[PDB]
Order: C-alpha cells, then structure tokens, then sequence
C-alpha cells in the first residue's frame, strides 16, 4: 500500500460565475464570485469591492443563483455542484460572527440519465416558485420551492426535445414557463413550455416554435417591460415574444463568438455582451409605446464600448462599474463611461484581479539561486496569454510576464540564462492570400526572428484550399530573457505545424546545449496527424541555429531526455534516439503497444508512459539488449492528463474526471504477472484537472533538511489557476492524519451539509470509489481554524499506534505544533 | 487443409511476447507477434503443473466448444503452441501449453471506461445486430457464454464486433439438465434468476447481460452498480419491476425468492426512465430485460425486432474516436 | 482446418506397430485388448456409452502415429478414459481410474503402470493431446442409428430389435480398425444393414420411400453396397473368429 499527501498552495483564480443580488442584508449589493469550490462574497462600495466572507464547498459549484420567495427579508443562494449536491444556503451574522446557514440541502442525482452536452443548467422562476434543473438529455427536473421541501425532493417532466441548448424562466406569464433552443436534425429551433407542478407535466407553451440561426447560443429572459426572450447567436440576434419577431444581424458580431450576457437596466432597455476576442458589446432596447398604453419593441441596436479579458461571466454593478469574470485571463473591474476617450473606447480599467488562468506547462527554476525556487507557468490564452513568476514571500508573490498569445510548453536553459517558451498565436485569412493577426504578440514582438525553411514535407503539389476569413494557429519558439523576461528572439515554425513538445539539454557526446522541438503537421481532413518533425536548434549569440531535423510519420507529443539520448513519443509508437557524432539523431529501439502515448517521464532507465486511455505503462530500455521491454501497467482503464514518478515503485497521474491516482509495483513476486499487475493503492477525487507535474518546491530552504515528517515534493498546476503539492508519507504519520480527517469531519460543518468522504471519492460517470492512500491536507491544515472546543474534540481519546511502541494518547496542543509544521511545505 | 489443422507441436519461440493485456475468464490474456507471419494475436492459455487432474477440464471445455464455432462475429482461436518440450525426456516434460486467439484493436470496456468514445444509434445498431448474430449462432449450438462482459467484448477499428472468453462457457440441453454454478455471471449484468440461486439456467442469461449493455451505449453508465446480490435485485425491482408471481410464475420455484425480498413489490419503470432512448431500441430494452426468462425474449427475436431487423451489415459504423480533443477540447 | 482422422484397410499394414516387427494378428489383438480395457473399466465407473467410445477413438487413433512396443497399451488405454471424461463432461479422477485397472488386471498387465501408475498415466497425457492434434470433438454411430431409426415406422417390436441388434453390433466394432476406416454414419448405416439381414428385414418398407429398395441413401449419401459389405463382414469375422452366434 502506498500513502500520500496532497495540499493546496494556490486556491483556484479562475471565475466559474458572478450574480448580484442582496444575499447578507436586504440593503446591500451583493457581488457573489464563484471559483471551483470556492465562494467569494462581496460588498460593491463606490470604490470597488468590500469583502465580508469566503466559503469552501465540498463540490464543484456548477449552478449559482439568487432569489428571494415571499416572505424573506433577504435573497437565498441556491447552488447545485457538479456531483449533483443541491441546497440553499442563507446568511446570518450576529455582530462579528458570520456563518452561512444550510436551508436545504439533498442529491438531485438520477440512477438512469445521460448527462447532456451543453452541462448542468439551473434557472429560478421569476415568481420563485420552482426551480429547473437540465441535468440529463430528455428530462426537465423541477425542484418546487415550497416551505416544506427542505429535502429538496424533485420530480422529472419527460421532454420530446433530447438535445437542449439554453434554457430560461419567461417573464410576464400566467402559468410557469420555460424558453429554450433545441437542435434537431432540420437545425435549431426556440421552443416553450408550461410547467404545472399540479399536474407535474408540461403544457403546450404560450407562443409557437420558430426556426432559428443553426449556431443559436444562449437564452436572454427579458424583463416585465418588453417580455419574451432574446436567442443570441453568431451572426443574428432574434427577440421572439408572442407574434411579435425582430432580428438584427450586425456584422461586428460575426467576427468573433458571443460568450456571455447580462443585463443592466432592470426596465430591460440595455444588456451587455462579450466576444472570445474580449470586446464589450451593448445590446440597446429602444421603446415604442402604443397610444395603448403598451410598450413594443422599436428595434435593436449593438453599440461597441471597448476591449475587456476574454469573459467567463458579465455582471453589471449600479453606477456604471462591471465586474469582468474571466477563466482565461485576469478578472476586471471597468468602468463604463458615458463620452468615448481620445481612442474611442468607452471603458477604462478600475482594478485588476490576477488569475493564474489555464497553466498548461510549468517549470521551478531558481532564478535568484537563493536556494528557494520559483515558478514560471505558462498561462492564460490568446490575447490574455501570459508568463507567471512565482515566488514564496505570508503571501505568494507573483509577477506577470504578458505575451499576448497562447503559450503551450516551457522549458529553462541555464547555459543560455533564458527561458525556451512554445506559443501559437491567432491569424485571419486576409483579402491578400496570406493571414493578418489580429494584435501583436510576443512572437511578433521579438528582437530577431526567424522561419524554418524545411523542404521536408514540400512534397504536396497541391496546397489546400483556404477560404477568406479562416482562422489558423501560427507556431513560434520564443526566447526569453530570464532576468527581463524580453522575447529576445522568435522562431515561426512551418505553416500546419503545431509545437507539442520542448526540452532543452545535452546529447550524446555534443557539449553544445540544444534547443529541441517536437513537431505535428495538422490539416483538419487528418484522422490524427501523420507527419511531423523533430528539430534541434542552438541559442548562441543572439540567433536561434537550426541544427538538424528528424522526419517523423505522426504528431511529437512529448520528449524528455533520457541518459544522453531523446526519448520522443510518436503517435502510438514511443521511440529513442541516438545523438551521433554528425550531429543528427538515429533511431535506436521502438515501443508500439501503445494508443496515443501522451506524457512521458523518466527516472534513471526507467520509463513511465501516459496513454490516452490505457492508463500508465512501465518501459525499461534495458542497455544490454538495446530494446525497451514492457515491465507493468495499470490495468484500470483511465484518461490521463499528466503523469510523475514518485520513486523506483510508486507513480503518480491525473485523470481527466478530477480525479488523482497512484499505481505502485505489487510488490510480492510470486508469479510474474503480480509484477507485470501495476495496483492502483491510491485514489483520490482532487476536483482540479491537472496539465502538468512538476517535481520541486517553492518553499526557502535555508539548509533544513529531513526537520519534514513529509517525503519528497511535487508541484501541480491546473486549469483553473489552482497549484498544488502532492507528498508521501510514512505509515506512521498517514494513519495519525487519516483517524484525525474523521474526527474533524464529525466536527467541521459543511457548507450544504455536503458530505466530505463523498466529495473527495474517485468519481467518473461510470465509478465512484472511495478516496484511499491520500490525506486531504486542506482538510489537515483546517484544524488550527477551529474553535478551542472543537480541537479538543477531536483529540480526545485520540491514540497514535505509530509503531516500535504502544498506542500513546495526543494532547491538542501536541497536534496544533505537528500542523504548523506541515503548513511549512507550502 | 491440414497444415492448419497440426496443433501442439508448434512451440511458443515462434512468437515473440509483447506484454500482458488484461485478466480473462480463469488467466491473464497476453499480446504477441509471429516471426514468420508478423501478425499480432491474442496469448492466453493455463499450466499443466497441478497433476491433480493434469489438463485443465474448463480449458478444455473452451478448446472443444470454440473449435466447433466459426462466425464473423466470433473470435477464432488459430492454434495452440507449447513450451520447449525436451527430445526423448517426455516424462520429465513439465512445459505449459499457449491458446492463440486472434488480436482485435481495442475492447468495449476500456473504450467506455475511459469515456473517449462515443455511440450514436446507428454504431449501436451495428454493435447489437453484430453481437446477437453471433449469439444466435452460439445458442442455435446449445452453447452458453456464461461470462458476457464489456472487456469480452472485443472490436476492430472497421466497425465489426466479437465475442472472446469462452473458458466459463459449457453446454446446454434442454432435456437433460445438468446443475450449474448459480453465481457465474459479473454482479453488473447478472441475470435475476442467478441472483435467486437457478442452478439450471436457460439461455437467457446472456440476453439479460447484452440488455444491460444496450442501455449502458445510450446512458454511458452502467445499468445495474451494486456491491450485493441482494442490493443488485434491489436496483433491478426499481426499474424492471420485483419479482412476483404474476410476472414470474416459477418465481416460488426459486430457492432465494423467500429469502431475497425487495423492500417493497415496486412496478416497473423501465419505459418512464428510458424515455430518451428511441422507441425502436425502448421495445427491445423492455424484452430483454424481462424477469421471468421463460418470458424473455431470445437472441433471435431480437434480430427480428423493429431496431435491428433492418440493419445492413454493410454500413459497418464504427465508433466515433475525437481527434483533437484528446490533446485540449473545443 | 480440420485434421483427417480416416486410412485405408491397406495402409495398417504400415503402422508403426507394424513396421517393427509386430504381426497383424497381434496388433489386432492388442487393440480388442485395449478396446474392451477401456470399455470395461469406463463401465465399472458407470460412464456414459459416449465417454467409452471416445476413449476407444483416441486409442485407435493414438496406435495409428505410435507403436505398442514403445507405448504400452493399458497405460494408454487409461488415459485415453482419463481425457476422454473431462472432454464429454463425464469426468473422473487419476486415481479413480487407476483404482479400477488394477482390480481387473492381473499383476503382469498392471506392471506396465510401473512403480507409480498415475503418473505414468498424467505424463502420456500431453503426448496423447499433441498426437491427437487437439481434435477433440468426437462423433459416434450411436446417435446416427437412434437418429436414423427415429425416422423408421411401422411394427415397433421389430424397430427396436433392430436397434437393440445394431447398438450391440456398434460396442463389437470398437474392437476393430473400422472406426478409423469409416466415417460414423456410414458404420450406423452398416450396423443397420446387417441386423436388417440377419432378422430378414426389409428396412425401406418402414422409410418414407417404400419402394427405395437402397433406404439408406436417404439417410447417407454416396454409399455403395460395397462398402457395407465390407464392414458387415469385418464385425462378423470378430463372432466367427471367437465362435460366438450373432446375438438375435
Ligand atoms: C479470451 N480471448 C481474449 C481475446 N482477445 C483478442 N484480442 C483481445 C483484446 N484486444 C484489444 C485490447 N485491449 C487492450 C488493452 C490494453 Cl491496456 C492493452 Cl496494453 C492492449 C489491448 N488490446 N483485448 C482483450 N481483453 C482482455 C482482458 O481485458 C481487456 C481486453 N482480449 C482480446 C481472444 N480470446
């Protein structure tokens, strides 16, 4: 069996949603920020945000609303996580005591359902009388808000539709109503539904169905004033209420996806709108009242106000302040201002939040070699795509190296003092033949540049046809300082060639250190790629030198360095190069049972290979023979998304489900299959996706060594901004925090009454499993949190039967010191 | 015809041993390739060192009963080679014997598992027209897979499906019954009368473990999930109904029907909670899982059904494999 | 694909038995020997008429690739019995089987299990498989004179004597080469042909065609009086040869 450690050393920057209401008072604004698991609640002042409170959740927030029935003096939360646990919550502070009260709480899970494609959709009546849920395709689940359900039972509404896009609340109906966009094979069509919880079954809705845009997006329920509904598409914008139909069709829309909505007048006159390319759009309502005393549409209008981070979620704060939530950028607060500026934006940038954004590769490097360690991450994506410096300082602090378009993978060279930094940037297909970017960008930007002149794959006569207005990714190796982190230098690689894969090292018996570029040819008729490159280049003097290419037939998804040879994954096939004294690689021995072999790590002539879907796979290179050799593999079928060595016996890897595992050697050689049978001992639900493992630590050693109970260090960054670090422990010290985990979790209360063993359990659509061999630290470091009462509670009658000796019983202080030490890993 | 047809006396040195693939019915299934040919296949086979009984007798009940069959949709084993018997010393010859199968591409359970692939209803068509064809032909055979599972069943990345572990399959005879083992089929996709202790068990064990599979391609989850034989029943009364006398007459003759009781008598939902499967696929979901197997349809009637009657083994649809999600989504 | 498993009367003249120095009249009695060592002993265990004959197929079968000087013949005889349980689902142990040789045969007979007779037996057990070719699945008249005689009727007394008369000319053909000689619908139809002469009846009379006086091309086709002739006098020549009368 095998134990471990895992802690949080950056909680999640990444906005999932933001809604304004009047949650703590029913006099303040309330601006409610959610992140992965995490809560964030603020006050909006006339300067920006007050924070009063933060919560965690033991789940996945995937639904967050406000709404207030009749009858309570402030607005209730309603949030429904990803693994289906639902509750209303609501707060209550007496003085300086705020805790956040559990309504409801309950499991809206389905034994039989298959999940939909557009996710988990949760809207509220506007009358508060219902709430919906889309959880599965065909079936509508409505939670009916009455005073007595505090069970949060719900019933399901068989619907003909099976593939919904967005659905809404209408407003200004009789009966219950719901707005949505189907897709159907003769395209998208907008639909309507009465909802009868007497009858508990729909009823034909109040106006008939229309054939809508192909590319029909999100649902916008407008207010009382107009009624109806907005459909948001990519090129046309439709209002359908009733007989009455209005559409406009600018073309400032269609040159860039519409992602987000939200609305600013409450009369409905004016909404807000956002594009992938950052622009802040305004959808103006204009009025025409009938000598009726009723109020039609005129027409619809989209005016553009400025440039914003690519936004998750939009959320209008009184005054003409916006909070600007961003997954893929750095969170904003702007300003919307009535006259344009000198440029003619009318937005201007209040405060920024740092969001650590998708990390897809890292790497620790001591730059300032004080023996600590920093981080350098690649993060964010296109125009928000970004170069992170992070350092321990009590607070992270990190310093941002913008780039202007999307990193891939990062890899340090000393010899250079620089950074190698794979990037693709976004061009158009111009009116000349060629692309145009968009915006500059660090590949753009550099001090000199080049572009590979290979003749490899010139052997198509014909070069497939490209049409005005396309979008394509252009690949560049950037060159980056690492004391002023300026692009020193950009390398464009060929056209349809993407950079999956960078290592810098020595090879064979060259002194010279290299640069080296794994490579794919991507064309979209490809069913996988089947050509590619493997490229050495040498930074010297200021020029990137292209030393020598290596013609491969699939995509160069990862490389490592390997005893002075390249090991490079090709495709299915994972391959190991000789360096020879010409300066050119040469094939030396194959592995080829193998899917897609993704992630590769290495640790002395061992090999650890990451398969699309059979799991971890132990290669030996073997040298007397000069071929590599199957030792083990996870059996346990499982998509993987990075892999790690822990030691000569233990791996670690990260699913695509949120979920951690970790395989080890059965260790009993009985009969030679226990040994080729590699036993998943560790399972644990992390919540995060994982892009990239790194071994290391941030942390300042000033030359303590082994004062850890801890072993060993390996930092992790995932897609919503969050890093952790994973450790092993010893059997001692793993059952001491485990029996602790359950005497805290009787203790600490949740937020949803949410069940903390059945958060942290291994979960895909098909398994759950309960987490075993993994200590969850957050829940560890969380004791020096609770009240005096509390952590006696939980030491009492507590015994440690740690071994060479006899079950002594802890003091509470004792455990108090024995976490201060373990918050010293972080 | 006889070339192929001298068996044992191929030795193992003629393939050379990729690794170990999975764990099949009684060993674990291995992967090699042939010198002379370059083919891939499928090793699996057992050891003939426990002299208790010498060659395993459910080794070879899985040699008899797989010579005998030959489909398209049937893995065909193509030979059985030895260790390196030793010359003149065949008393001392302690070496192991190998079962060659045939090499597929991938298997159902890992495709599912991982959650990569995906089912539309025409790749589900061609998956179950496939799966009962063979079946129909192993039944026709008096023949019982007693072992239906998703790693079992194996498919090639041109859309055509075959059955694989044979080692717990025995025979049938509908006059002469012969007990069995009453537990045999995986919890998941066990058939009800197993559950109650059958031990002389009727074809229809196999379609009600296939069933569980045709409504696991359009859910994505498994039908059944309990830990318990009697917890398995649970979740099988909330859906196709408890088992009663007037759905299941011989429901009594079960030994375990007094003592395996649902909490309650529940009906049966299988057509409200399957509402988003088309009506075509609905129908035969609701036959084949059936509780009483004398009313349970065969592997005949369900190639004469509304959904797969008119499928054409032509328009082998394979399933769909992303392309460029599996290094980022869209 | 399938192995053949059929020789000609001409080719056991060169068996390896044969070429050793062994005369045809001793292989022919080594193998009645053996026939009816398997037959008696899978008898005493209570096996089943299709668990004796497969033993009996694998036996002649096995003397067709292997000499009786280098095999001995109640050694092979038993694990003959031994595979042939587990393969028609009628098993029985090593040592079950060991057990009831030993009562019926004498201390020299018993002598060629040597000092441990079972594993003398479970070694000869992989070098049984591999000279059978793993063909396992093994046909016999039997169920070709019950599926032939099912189709027959008329007076139900004589049907069955005619079954009854063939079965027991069926259990004296294990004796013989002829199971290896002949394919089993042919030596169903020949056990028919002769209890149809002996009891003097005139079998097309109870067919579906009365007046094909050739009734059993219906049942196997491509069958010359020949070849019928041939085997009807091989089973009479083991009554005539011991003296015994036809059964009747
Ligand atoms: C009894 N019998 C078996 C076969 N038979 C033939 N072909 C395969 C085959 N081919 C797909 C395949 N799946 C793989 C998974 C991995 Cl992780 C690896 Cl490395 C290689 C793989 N290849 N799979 C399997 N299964 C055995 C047990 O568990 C899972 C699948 N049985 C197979 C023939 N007779």
């Amino acid at each position: 069996m095998s134990y471990n450690y895992v802690v949080t050393a950056q909680k999640p920057t990444a906005v999932n949603g933001c809604v304004t209401g009047h949650f703590t008072s029913a006099e303040d604004l309330n601006l409610l920020i959610a992140k992965n698991t995490r809560l964030e609640i603020y006050v909006v002042t006339a300067e920006g945000l007050r924070p009063v409170k933060e919560v965690g959740m033991y789940g996945k927030i995937a639904v967050m609303e406000l709404f207030r029935p009749k009858g309570e003096s402030k607005d209730l939360l309603f949030i429904l996580t990803a693994k289906y646990n639902a509750c209303i919550l609501e707060y209550k502070q007496s003085g300086e005591s705020i805790d956040i009260i559990t309504r409801a709480h309950g499991n809206v899970q389905d034994r039989i359902g298959r999940p939909s494609e557009t996710g988990i959709i949760g809207i509220i009546d506007p009358e508060c009388r219902m709430i919906g849920l889309r959880l599965y395709d065909g079936l509508f689940k409505v939670i009916p808000l009455d005073r007595d359900n505090k069970e949060l039972k719900a019933f399901n509404i068989r619907l003909e539709e099976l593939h919904v896009i967005d659905v809404k609340f209408l407003y200004g109906c009789q009966a219950p109503t719901i707005c949505f966009v189907y897709q159907d094979p003769q395209g998208r069509h907008v639909k309507t539904y009465e909802v009868s919880l007497r009858e508990k079954e729909f009823n034909k809705g109040p106006w008939k169905q229309e054939n809508v845009e192909a590319e029909a997006s999100m649902v916008i329920a407008v207010p009382e004033p107009f009624g109806g509904a907005i459909i948001i598409g990519q090129e046309s914008i439709t209002y359908h209420n009733g007989d009455k139909y209005l559409a406009i069709a600018p073309p400032i829309i269609k040159q860039s996806t519409i992602v987000c909505h939200n609305r600013v007048d409450p009369n409905g006159s004016r909404y807000l709108l956002g594009d992938m390319e950052g622009r802040l759009f305004m959808l103006l309502l204009e009025k025409e009242e009938q000598m009726d005393g009723t109020v039609t549409l005129k027409d619809l209008r989209v005016e553009l106000l400025g440039e914003t981070s690519i936004a998750e979620c939009l959320t209008y704060l009184d005054n003409g302040v916006v909070f600007v939530g961003s997954r893929l950028g750095d969170s904003q607060l702007v300003k919307l201002n009535v006259d344009s500026n000198e440029q003619g934006s009318y937005v201007v940038a209040m405060e920024t939040f740092t969001n650590l954004g998708p990390i897809v590769d890292m790497c620790v490097v001591d730059l300032e070699r004080q023996g600590q360690g920093q981080l350098v991450t690649c993060s964010g994506a296109f125009k928000e795509g970004s170069l992170r410096i992070i350092r321990n300082g009590q607070k992270l602090h990190i310093r941002t190296v913008p780039l202007y378009e999307s990193p891939r993978k990062i890899c340090y060279q000393e010899v250079s003092q620089c950074f190698g930094v794979l990037s693709s940037r976004i061009e158009v297909q111009d009116t000349s033949g060629g692309t145009t970017a968009l915006r500059p960008s660090a590949s753009t930007q550099a001090l000199s540049s080049s572009v590979s002149s290979s003749k490899l794959f010139s052997s198509s006569t014909a070069p497939h046809e490209t049409s005005f207005g396309e979008e394509v990714e252009v690949h560049n190796l950037l060159i980056i300082d690492q004391h002023t982190f300026e692009v020193l230098h950009a390398h464009q690689f060929l056209q349809n060639e993407y950079a999956l894969s960078l290592v810098s090292c020595k090879l064979g018996k060259d002194p010279n250190t290299y640069f080296i570029v794994g490579t794919a040819m991507v064309y979209p008729e490809e069913a996988e790629p089947k050509q590619g490159r493997i490229v050495v280049f040498q930074y010297s003097d200021g020029k990137l030198q292209t030393v020598a290419e290596k013609e491969v037939k699939g995509a160069v998804y990862s490389m490592v360095e390997f005893n002075g040879k390249l090991l490079a994954s090709i495709n299915s096939t994972v391959r190991l190069y000789e360096w020879t004294t010409e300066k050119e690689l040469r094939t030396e021995c194959n592995h080829y049972n193998n899917i897609m072999a993704l992630y590769l790590k290495t640790k002395g002539d061992f090999i650890l290979v990451g398969d699309l879907m059979r799991s971890v796979l132990l290669l030996a290179y073997k040298p007397m023979e000069g071929n590599f050799e199957e030792i083990a593999r996870d059996f346990n079928p499982n998509w993987m998304s990075a892999v790690e060595i822990l030691d000569d016996d233990n791996f670690l890897g990260a699913e695509n489900a949120f979920n951690l595992f970790v395989c080890q050697k059965d260790s009993a050689a009985t009969t030679d299959e226990e040994r080729q049978h590699l036993q998943e001992v560790g399972l644990f639900h992390l919540g995060e996706f994982v892009n990239v493992f790194c071994h290391g630590s941030l942390v300042m050693q000033n030359l303590g060594e082994t004062s850890t109970p801890t072993q060993g260090s390996v930092l992790f960054g995932t897609v919503n901004g969050m890093i952790g670090l994973v450790t092993s422990l010893s059997e001692s010290w793993y059952n001491l925090l485990l029996d602790m985990q359950n005497r805290l979790n009787k203790v600490i209360k949740s937020v949803g009454k949410i069940e903390h063993s059945f958060w942290r359990s291994f979960h895909t659509e098909r398994k759950t499993e309960p987490a075993t061999g993994f200590i969850d630290g957050d829940l560890i470091e969380s004791f020096l949190d609770i009240s005096r009462p509390k952590m006696q509670e939980v030491v009492a009658n507590l015994q440690y039967d740690d071994g060479s000796g006899m079950k002594r019983e802890a003091t509470a202080d004792d455990l108090i010191k024995v976490v201060e030490e373990l918050t010293r890993i972080h | 015809g006889q070339t192929e047809s001298d068996w044992g006396k191929r030795c193992v040195d003629k393939f050379d041993i990729i690794g170990i693939i999975g764990e099949g019915t009684y060993g674990q299934v291995y992967k090699a390739k042939d010198k002379d040919t370059g083919e891939l296949v499928a090793l699996k086979k057992v050891r003939l060192d426990n002299e208790k009984e010498g060659f395993p007798i459910t080794a070879i009940r899985e040699i008899k009963i797989l010579r005998q069959l030959i489909h398209r949709s049937v893995v065909n084993m193509k030979e059985i080679v030895t260790d390196k018997q030793d010359a003149l010393d065949f008393k001392k010859d302690k070496g192991a014997f190998y079962l060659v199968f045939e090499y597929m591409d991938h298997d159902l359970m890992g495709l599912l598992e991982s959650g990569l692939v995906h089912f539309s209803e025409d790749h589900i068509k061609s998956f179950m027209k496939q799966l009962m064809e063979g079946l129909e032909y192993c039944h026709k055979k008096n023949f019982l897979h007693r072992d239906i599972k998703c790693s079992n069943i194996l498919l090639n990345n041109s859309g055509q499906i075959k059955l694989a572990d044979f080692g717990l399959a025995r025979l049938y005879n509908s006059e002469e019954s012969r007990p069995y083992t009453n537990k045999v089929i995986t919890l998941w996709y066990r058939p009800p009368e197993l559950l109650l202790g059958e031990e002389r068990y009727t074809p229809a064990i196999d379609v009600w473990s296939c069933g569980c599979i045709l409504g696991e391609l359009f859910t994505k989850k498994p039908i059944f999930q309990a830990n318990l034989e009697l917890a398995q029943l649970e979740l099988i009364s909330r859906l196709c109904g408890s088992p009663c006398p007037a759905v299941w007459p011989d429901v009594i003759k079960l030994p375990y029907f007094n003592t395996m009781k649902p909490k309650k008598q529940y009906r049966r939902r299988l057509r409200e909670e399957f509402s988003f499967i088309p009506s075509a696929a609905l129908d035969l979901l609701d036959h084949m899982l059936t509780l009483d197997p004398s009313k349970r349809c065969t592997a005949e009637q369900t190639l004469q059904s509304d959904f797969l009657k008119d499928v054409e083994l032509s328009k082998m649809a394979p399933p769909d494999l992303p392309h460029w999600q599996d290094c980022h989504e869209l | 694909t399938k192995p053949c498993w059929y020789w000609d009367k001409k080719d056991l003249a060169h068996t390896p038995s044969q070429l050793e120095g062994l005369d045809p009249a001793t292989e022919a009695r080594y193998r009645r020997e053996g026939a009816r060592f398997i037959f008696d002993v899978g008898t005493r265990l209570g096996l089943h008429y299709d668990t004796l004959a497969t033993g009996i197929i694998y036996f002649h079968r096995f003397y067709m690739f292997h000499s009786f000087k280098q095999f001995p013949r109640y050694v092979t005889g038993a694990c003959c019995l031994f595979l042939a349980g587990k393969v028609e689902e009628t098993p029985k142990k090593c040592k079950d089987i060991i057990k009831t040789a030993r009562s019926l045969l004498n201390d020299v007979q018993f002598g060629q299990f040597g000092d441990d007779p079972k594993e003398e037996v479970m070694v000869l057990e992989r070098i049984l498989l591999q000279t059978i070719k793993f063909d396992l699945q093994v046909e016999h008249p039997y169920q070709f004179l019950l599926k032939y005689a099912k189709q027959l009727k008329g007076d139900k007394n004589k049907i069955q004597k005619l079954v009854q008369m063939a079965w027991t000319f069926v259990n004296d053909s294990l004796c013989t080469t002829l199971s290896l000689q002949w394919e089993p619908e042919i030596i169903a139809v020949a056990v028919m042909y002769l209890a149809g002469r002996l009891c003097k009846f005139e079998i097309q009379e109870w067919t579906s065609k009365p007046m094909y006086r050739r009734w059993w091309e219906q049942f196997v086709q491509d069958v010359p009086v020949d070849v019928l002739e041939d085997i009807c006098h091989q089973i009479l020549d083991l009554y005539s040869q011991g003296k015994q009368q036809m059964p009747h």
